[PDB]
């Protein structure tokens, strides 16, 4: 059961800490798109 | 007489200085690069010409 | 012979393009493993006569400029390309991709240049029945034969 | 003079005679 | 016009850091126009370089390395026997140096 | 070509007839900064402000992107020597063309680390300054500039900071950034240059913060309190850990 | 050249040159090790082909 | 252009004029140059109000 | 004594350590030598810690900080692993250069940077 | 000047003395630093007027100096004569005038080229009471001078350790490395 | 053969004229380096010549 | 006498405005020295010139 | 390699010429090291082929 939760701290942060690390290929995807807003079409047409 | 030069080392490869077991390594390293100068002088091929005047002063691995 | 060494190297390359068929293949896997047995793999100054000794070093020196040298450029050339690379992302200097990328673009270019090459340095190999060298290259060269269902000097 | 030409192919054979 | 989007009005004089290139030669205060001086040595460094020892010693193997590859070192075919031919030498006699 | 009549041309000659007439090489200046403690000169009659060794601290053999740029030249060597695109000869001797271009940039770098500052020193009477500066082959340059030739940059470097209020300095003294002063006419080995951009590093040690705020901004020091302290500690062609 | 061409002008570095008189007593023996070979390799092939 | 103290000048050669020094600072010299030729003058004698022909 | 006087303060901490150790737990079942195990490596991280400050101090600031952020997280501060993914979501994988020099041409070489 | 004189008061001050140290704790010649107060302004300067400044204490340059004990600083930055020493019979008794400018010609001991160089480092002359060999200096650095405590060394490698001493030494080693690999690839 | 030492110490010589020194171009300076440039490749053509085997052809 | 009137219209512009600092605030620079009205007119007298 | 074998380098100096160029001598070298090879391979490429 494990009713307390300060003593998982440890586990509550592991929780999202993987989740965290994990999002960061869609927010180098969002900072990219940002910087180059016309990328995705230029790079549509290429392909 | 030369042992003083890995802890002079440290300057630009302080992993030697907070790693005991690197300096271990590369004093090992060196040892085995002398074992392998030294037999590669004495038991690498090392073509040299049939002189008489320089055969036998090891300048080539003739004999 | 340079006019013969670049006829014999356009023929190489245009065989490369051109592809191998079933036959083809297998051939050339005869003929790599019998050249890497007997001249690159093994040292060329433990034969028995001087002729097959100095024509079997000409043959590994053949195979080291042909194969070896050429691997280790083209692979060099990926490693510094990778190099660059991560020198930009870094914004830094690095050192690992060196060795371990040119190793990975020699593994990667010695196997296609040996098929390309395969065949001269099979035929370098031709000393003659009264060697032992050129015996084992006449047994290697009857088989490739009967494979292919062609004959071939 | 000792080693002005630098280098000596002594890698190159006597060629082989191949006549029949 | 004194309104452009893009532009920055210019209200002050720039700094030498925000040139684009650098120039070599310069003005003494009482007048005198430099041609010499510190910027012009550190230019005609790859120049000389390039006119004295690189070029010299590398153009004679790089001309004799592309006529083996493009000219086959000149040459003739219709032979027999390269083993009883003569050779053809690559090139020897150095066209950069003065004979 | 003078009967051809211009405006502009007249007002540039009027220009220049007027500067000529009017403006001498005496400019008068009220930019006195008066310190309020005494000064103590060396023997030589010069105080030291800032000290530094910018070779030391500086980054000489992997620097970015000169790296890369030297990092180049193997493939364009490699492509040369296999010509791997099939190319004609002048095709692909164009190709050793960047192996004799792609070290400069590295070269002008070096010769920048030049300008770093390694010491400065007032001279008697707040009017001149005496900048000593090492390069990577050991060459010492000396340089004296009068202080009214002085204007300090922003921290970016883009602009002329406001000299009178200017911000590079921290409460105690030292130097908050590495702070760029560019010099108006600058004399180096007997040869005037124009616009001369010069460095001092965060990473030096700062004497007398006050003057060197008065040198950085271009006032005229009063050195009417001094002393004079008999030192003979600095020999000719000192060693040093700038090298 | 370039040491000569880059610093030695008037106008960058010149050195006050106090010396009066020459001192040399062996440099030509040491310098003419070159020609010495130059003149050993010509002999050396002459005497071959000849 | 950097012209010495002409009082820092008599102070490093004692013995030496103010004219002199002064002098001394109007020609172009570097102040280390201008020092060392002051110390010169001085110890020889020699006249710097004289134009070299 | 003598070897604890000659001995560099930075690792004096390991040298009690281990004397200890090896006087009073040696002969002790009780004592898990785990423990001192444990004690040693983060002594070693603080080291690791030092070592990369030094080698990336000139060279990659932000790499310097991941590394104190890692350092952090070894230790198992409050907050340390949650600053560490926030780090590594927001890290580029091309980070921009931050060591430009001020006498250094920028103008035309910003595009690199 | 509101701005500089207002912060003035948190301004500090830092010792003007570096690496060099100070010449008059390793020099027995160079006297302890005195501090001069300047008079006051002459309220008239004539044009003919002589500096009214505390005069300072002259030393002229000595003939020769003695042996130091192993606390020698040279006056002035001698000439490196060589990188390792000299291996000479002294004899018991015998005066020898070592040289620390390094460029006396007559070898370690002065040859007279100290009054014609411009230096103010002068020989040392001294004494030997047990003859015998002695390693005499030669790069003129050494703290035992006239006697060789290895510093020859450490000036070596601080040649090697200096940016243009490194290309130098290094630059020479590879040419030699020219020379190993033409014979080592000779036969091929 | 032996003639050409003497011409190679005052090579040498010109050379070392040159350096550590107060410079002041001019045209007849600029036409001694000229004349170096000359006399240079002017005496290896006369050393080649000695060369008894290339001297026959 | 096109590639005079560009440079000289360059210069005017650059001399009330900043000049550019990188590659897009220089193709903004051209395209405002191309659209500049004096350009023209000065790109027009000089084609007869 | 020269002056540093001698314990008397000015004396060394003063009796080869009385002229000092051991910079650039001593610059030279690193340039000389590698100057040559480009010049040495062909050169063994012709000897090769001299003797084939
Ligand atoms: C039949 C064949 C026909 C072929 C086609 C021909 C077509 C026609 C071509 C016509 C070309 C016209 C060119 C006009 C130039 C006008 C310059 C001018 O007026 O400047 C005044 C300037 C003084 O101005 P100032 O107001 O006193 O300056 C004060 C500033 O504080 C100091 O200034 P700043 O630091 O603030 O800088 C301001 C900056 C403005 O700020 C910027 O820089 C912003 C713009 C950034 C981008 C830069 C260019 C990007 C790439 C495109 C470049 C296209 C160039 C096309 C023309 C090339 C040929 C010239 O503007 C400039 O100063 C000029 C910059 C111009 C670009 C230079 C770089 C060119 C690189 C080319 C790379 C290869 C391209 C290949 C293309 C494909 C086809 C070949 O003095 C000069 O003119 C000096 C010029 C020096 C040039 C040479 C430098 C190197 C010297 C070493 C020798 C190298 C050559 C050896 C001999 C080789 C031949 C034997
Ligand atoms: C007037 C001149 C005009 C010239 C033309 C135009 C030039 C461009 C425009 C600029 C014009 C001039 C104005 C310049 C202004 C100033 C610009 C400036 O300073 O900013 C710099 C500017 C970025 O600065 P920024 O604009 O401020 O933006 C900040 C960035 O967003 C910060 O970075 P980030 O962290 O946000 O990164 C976002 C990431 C967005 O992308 C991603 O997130 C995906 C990344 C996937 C990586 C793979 C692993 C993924 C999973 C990893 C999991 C973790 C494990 C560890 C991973 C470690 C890292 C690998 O970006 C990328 O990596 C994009 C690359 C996409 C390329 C296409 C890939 C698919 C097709 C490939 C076809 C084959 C290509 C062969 C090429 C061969 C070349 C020899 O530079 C770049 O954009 C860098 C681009 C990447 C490096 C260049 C080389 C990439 C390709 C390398 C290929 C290597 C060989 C592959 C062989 C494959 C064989 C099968
Ligand atoms: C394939 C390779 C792979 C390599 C991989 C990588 C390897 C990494 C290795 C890392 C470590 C490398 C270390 C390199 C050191 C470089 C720096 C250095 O040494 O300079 C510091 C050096 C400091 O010197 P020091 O250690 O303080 O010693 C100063 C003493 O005054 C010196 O005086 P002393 O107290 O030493 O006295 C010497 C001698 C003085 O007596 C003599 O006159 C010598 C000859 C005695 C007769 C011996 C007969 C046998 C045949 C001798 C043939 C040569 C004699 C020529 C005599 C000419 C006389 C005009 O003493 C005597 O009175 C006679 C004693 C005889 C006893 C017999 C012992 C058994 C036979 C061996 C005898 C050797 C004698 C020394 C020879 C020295 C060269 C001439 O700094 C300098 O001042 C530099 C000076 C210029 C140096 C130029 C040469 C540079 C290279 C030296 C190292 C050679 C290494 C070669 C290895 C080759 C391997 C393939
Ligand atoms: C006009 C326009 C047209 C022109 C057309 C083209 C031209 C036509 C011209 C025709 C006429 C030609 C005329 C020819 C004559 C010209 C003469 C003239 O003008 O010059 C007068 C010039 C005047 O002399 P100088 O050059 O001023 O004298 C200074 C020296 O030459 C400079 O040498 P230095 O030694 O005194 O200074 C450098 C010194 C600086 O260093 C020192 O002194 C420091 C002390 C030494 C030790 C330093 C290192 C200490 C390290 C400590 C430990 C560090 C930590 C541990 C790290 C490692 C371990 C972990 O370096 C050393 O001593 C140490 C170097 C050691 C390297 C060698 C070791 C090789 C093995 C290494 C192996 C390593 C890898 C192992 C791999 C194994 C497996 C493969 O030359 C002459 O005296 C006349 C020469 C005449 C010919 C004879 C040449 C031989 C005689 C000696 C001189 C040779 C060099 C100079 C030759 C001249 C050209 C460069
Ligand atoms: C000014 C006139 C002049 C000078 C100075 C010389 C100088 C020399 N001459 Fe010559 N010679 C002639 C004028 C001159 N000569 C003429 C007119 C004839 C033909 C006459 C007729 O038949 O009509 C002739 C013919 C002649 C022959 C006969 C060729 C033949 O008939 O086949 C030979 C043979 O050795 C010779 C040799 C030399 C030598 C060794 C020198 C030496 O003095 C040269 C010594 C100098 C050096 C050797 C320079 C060293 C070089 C360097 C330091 C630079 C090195 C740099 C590089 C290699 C890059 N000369
Ligand atoms: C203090 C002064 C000292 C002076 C010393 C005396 C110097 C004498 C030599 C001077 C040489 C000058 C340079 C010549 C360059 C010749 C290049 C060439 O054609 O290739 C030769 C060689 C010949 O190659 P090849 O393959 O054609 O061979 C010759 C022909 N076959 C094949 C039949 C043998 O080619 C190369 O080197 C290829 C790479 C060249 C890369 C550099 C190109 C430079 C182009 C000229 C400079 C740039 C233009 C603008 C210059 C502006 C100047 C202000
Ligand atoms: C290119 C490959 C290398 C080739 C090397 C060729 C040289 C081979 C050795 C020659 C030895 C004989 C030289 C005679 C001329 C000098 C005589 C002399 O002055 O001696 C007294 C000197 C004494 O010098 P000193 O400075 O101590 O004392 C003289 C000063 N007074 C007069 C005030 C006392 O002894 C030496 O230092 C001998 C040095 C011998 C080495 C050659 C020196 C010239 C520079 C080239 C160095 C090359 C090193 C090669 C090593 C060996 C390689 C196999
Ligand atoms: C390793 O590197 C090296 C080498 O290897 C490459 C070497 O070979 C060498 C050896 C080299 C040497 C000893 C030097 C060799 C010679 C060199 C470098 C110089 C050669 C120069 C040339 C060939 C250029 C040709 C010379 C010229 C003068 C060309 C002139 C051209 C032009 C267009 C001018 C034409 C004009 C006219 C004819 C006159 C018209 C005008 C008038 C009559 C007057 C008009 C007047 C009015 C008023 C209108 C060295 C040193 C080296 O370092
Ligand atoms: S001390 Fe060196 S010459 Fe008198
Ligand atoms: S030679 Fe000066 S200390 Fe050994």
């Amino acid at each position: 059961h494990l009713t307390p939760k300060v003593l998982n701290k440890a586990q509550e942060a592991e929780k999202l800490a993987s989740q965290i690390q994990a999002q960061r290929f869609s927010n180098r995807l969002v900072a990219f798109s940002s910087q180059y807003p016309r990328a995705k079409l230029f790079f549509a047409g290429i392909g | 007489c030369c042992n003083n030069y890995f802890h002079y080392f440290e300057r630009y490869f302080p992993r030697l200085r907070y790693q005991p077991f690197t300096k271990f390594l590369a004093q090992a390293a060196t040892v085995y690069f002398f074992f392998k100068i030294g037999d590669y002088y004495f038991t690498s091929r090392r073509y040299g010409s049939n002189d008489a005047r320089m055969n036998g002063l090891m300048y080539s691995n003739t004999y | 012979s340079c006019t013969t060494r670049r006829f014999i190297d356009e023929k190489e390359k245009l065989e490369y393009s051109r592809g191998y068929n079933q036959q083809e293949l297998e051939a050339s896997k005869l003929r790599k493993d019998f050249v890497k047995k007997y001249i690159v793999d093994f040292d060329t100054t433990l034969y028995k006569t001087q002729v097959e000794r100095d024509w079997a070093y000409i043959a590994k020196r053949e195979y080291r400029y042909e194969v070896q040298l050429k691997s280790i450029g083209y692979g060099g050339a990926l490693a510094n390309a990778v190099l660059l690379w991560r020198i930009y992302a870094n914004k830094k200097m690095v050192f690992w991709p060196i060795p371990i990328v040119g190793a990975l673009g020699y593994l990667y270019f010695q196997p296609v240049f040996f098929q390309k090459s395969n065949k001269r340095f099979f035929d370098m190999c031709n000393v003659g029945e009264e060697y032992y060298l050129g015996r084992e290259r006449n047994k290697i060269l009857r088989e490739c034969n009967k494979i292919l269902n062609v004959e071939d000097f | 003079a000792l080693f002005f030409m630098a280098n000596t192919a002594i890698s190159v054979p006597s060629v082989l005679d191949t006549s029949p | 016009p004194n309104n452009i989007k893009g532009l920055i009005p210019k209200t002050c004089r720039l700094p030498a850091t925000r040139n684009w290139y650098r120039r070599t030669s310069s003005f003494e205060r009482n007048g005198f126009f430099n041609i010499h001086t510190p910027v012009l040595n550190t230019k005609m460094i790859p120049w000389l370089l390039f006119i004295v020892l690189t070029w010299g010693w590398s153009s004679f193997q790089i001309g004799g390395y592309n006529y083996e590859r493009f000219d086959d070192n000149g040459e003739r075919r219709n032979t027999l026997y390269w083993k009883l031919s003569p050779v053809e030498f690559p090139q020897s006699k150095l066209w950069n140096r003065p004979s | 070509l003078n009967h051809v009549q211009n405006m502009l041309e007249e007002n540039l000659k009027y220009d220049a007839q007027k500067y000529n007439d009017e403006v001498a090489v005496i400019q008068k200046t009220s930019r006195i900064y008066k310190p309020t403690y005494t000064i103590e000169f060396n023997r030589e009659g010069e105080v030291l402000v800032y000290s530094a060794d910018p070779i030391k601290n500086s980054v000489v053999y992997f620097k970015y992107p000169y790296v890369l740029y030297e990092a180049a030249i193997p493939l364009f060597i490699w492509a040369w020597i296999y010509n791997p695109l099939e190319l004609s000869k002048n095709a692909v001797n164009s190709l050793l063309i960047y192996p004799n271009i792609a070290w400069i940039p590295r070269m002008w770098y070096w010769r920048s680390l030049q300008y770093k500052i390694q010491k400065m020193y007032l001279l008697r009477g707040g009017k001149v300054a005496k900048i000593e500066t090492q390069s990577l082959a050991g060459d010492r340059f000396t340089s004296w500039v009068e202080t009214y030739q002085f204007h300090p940059l922003t921290q970016d470097q883009k602009n002329f900071d406001n000299q009178d209020n200017a911000e590079f300095l921290e409460d105690e003294g030292q130097l908050k950034y590495e702070l760029g002063v560019q010099l108006d006419n600058l004399q180096e080995m007997g040869t005037t240059s124009q616009d001369i951009v010069i460095n001092f590093m965060k990473e030096g040690t700062v004497h007398h913060p006050e003057l060197f705020e008065a040198i950085v901004k271009g006032y005229n020091i009063d050195t009417s309190d001094y002393v004079i302290n008999t030192a003979n500690n600095l020999r000719a062609r000192e060693g040093n850990h700038n090298h | 050249i370039l040491k000569v061409a880059r610093f030695r002008v008037l106008k960058m570095r010149p050195k006050i040159s106090t010396s009066y008189r020459p001192h040399g007593k062996w440099g030509d023996f040491l310098a003419c090790i070159i020609p010495l070979i130059w003149c050993i390799n010509i002999l050396t092939n002459s005497n071959l082909i000849l | 252009y950097c012209q010495m103290d002409p009082e820092e000048i008599m102070r490093r050669v004692p013995g030496i004029t103010r004219k002199e020094a002064e002098f001394i600072t109007k020609l172009g010299l570097s102040p280390q140059e201008q020092v060392d030729f002051a110390y010169i003058a001085y110890n020889i004698g020699l006249d710097i109000f004289y134009f070299t022909n | 004594n003598v070897i604890r006087a000659q001995i560099p303060d930075e690792d004096r901490a390991e040298f009690e350590i281990l004397k200890k150790y090896y006087v009073t737990g040696q002969h002790d079942s009780l004592v898990d030598p785990q423990d001192v195990l444990l004690q040693l490596d983060r002594i070693q991280v603080l080291k690791n810690l030092k070592m990369i400050e030094l080698n990336e101090e000139a060279y990659d600031p932000e790499l310097v900080r991941l590394e104190k952020l890692k350092a952090r997280v070894l230790l198992e501060e409050e907050g340390a692993l949650l600053e560490y993914a926030h780090f590594i979501s927001k890290r580029p994988y091309n980070k921009p250069y931050e060591k430009w020099g001020v006498s250094e041409e920028h103008v035309k070489q910003q595009i690199l940077g | 000047m509101s701005a500089i004189l207002k912060r003035a008061a948190k301004y500090k001050r830092v010792s003007s003395i570096l690496c060099e140290g100070e010449a008059h704790l390793r020099d027995p010649f160079t006297p302890p630093p005195v501090i001069l107060k300047p008079p006051a302004p002459r309220k008239d300067k004539k044009p003919d007027d002589i500096t009214d400044f505390p005069a300072q204490k002259l030393i002229p340059l000595p003939e020769s100096i003695p042996y130091q004990e192993g606390k020698y600083r040279p006056a002035s930055i001698p000439m490196v004569a060589g990188f390792f020493p000299y291996n000479c019979y002294l004899q018991q008794g015998k005066v020898y005038s070592w040289c620390s400018c390094g460029i006396s010609q007559s070898g370690p001991w002065c040859d007279g080229l100290c009054n014609s160089v411009v230096t103010r480092c002068r020989p040392v002359v001294f004494n030997v009471s047990q003859s015998g060999y002695y390693k005499i200096c030669n790069c003129k650095f050494s703290a035992n001078a006239p006697f060789c405590n290895n510093t020859h060394r450490k000036m070596v490698r601080y040649h090697h350790q200096t940016h243009r001493g490194f290309y130098e030494i290094w630059g020479a080693a590879l040419f030699v490395l020219g020379w190993v690999y033409m014979g080592f690839n000779y036969y091929t | 053969i032996m003639i050409s030492m003497p011409a190679t110490i005052k090579v040498v010589n010109w050379t070392l004229s040159l350096v550590n020194g107060a410079l002041k171009i001019d045209l007849p300076f600029l036409f001694s380096m000229s004349f170096l440039l000359l006399f240079l490749v002017a005496g290896f053509t006369g050393m080649w010549l000695s060369h008894v085997s290339l001297n026959v052809s | 006498e096109n590639i005079t009137a560009l440079v000289e219209n360059c210069k005017l512009l650059a001399t009330k405005y900043e000049k550019p600092q990188n590659l897009r605030q220089a193709a903004t620079f051209m395209k405002e020295v191309f659209k500049l009205e004096n350009y023209r007119k000065a790109v027009w007298n000089r084609s007869q010139y | 390699m020269g002056s540093v074998w001698f314990r008397n380098r000015y004396w060394w100096y003063r009796s080869l010429y009385d002229d000092y160029v051991a910079r650039e001598a001593k610059l030279a070298f690193g340039i000389a090291a590698f100057i040559w090879l480009p010049h040495y391979y062909w050169g063994i490429h012709l000897n090769r082929a001299f003797e084939v």
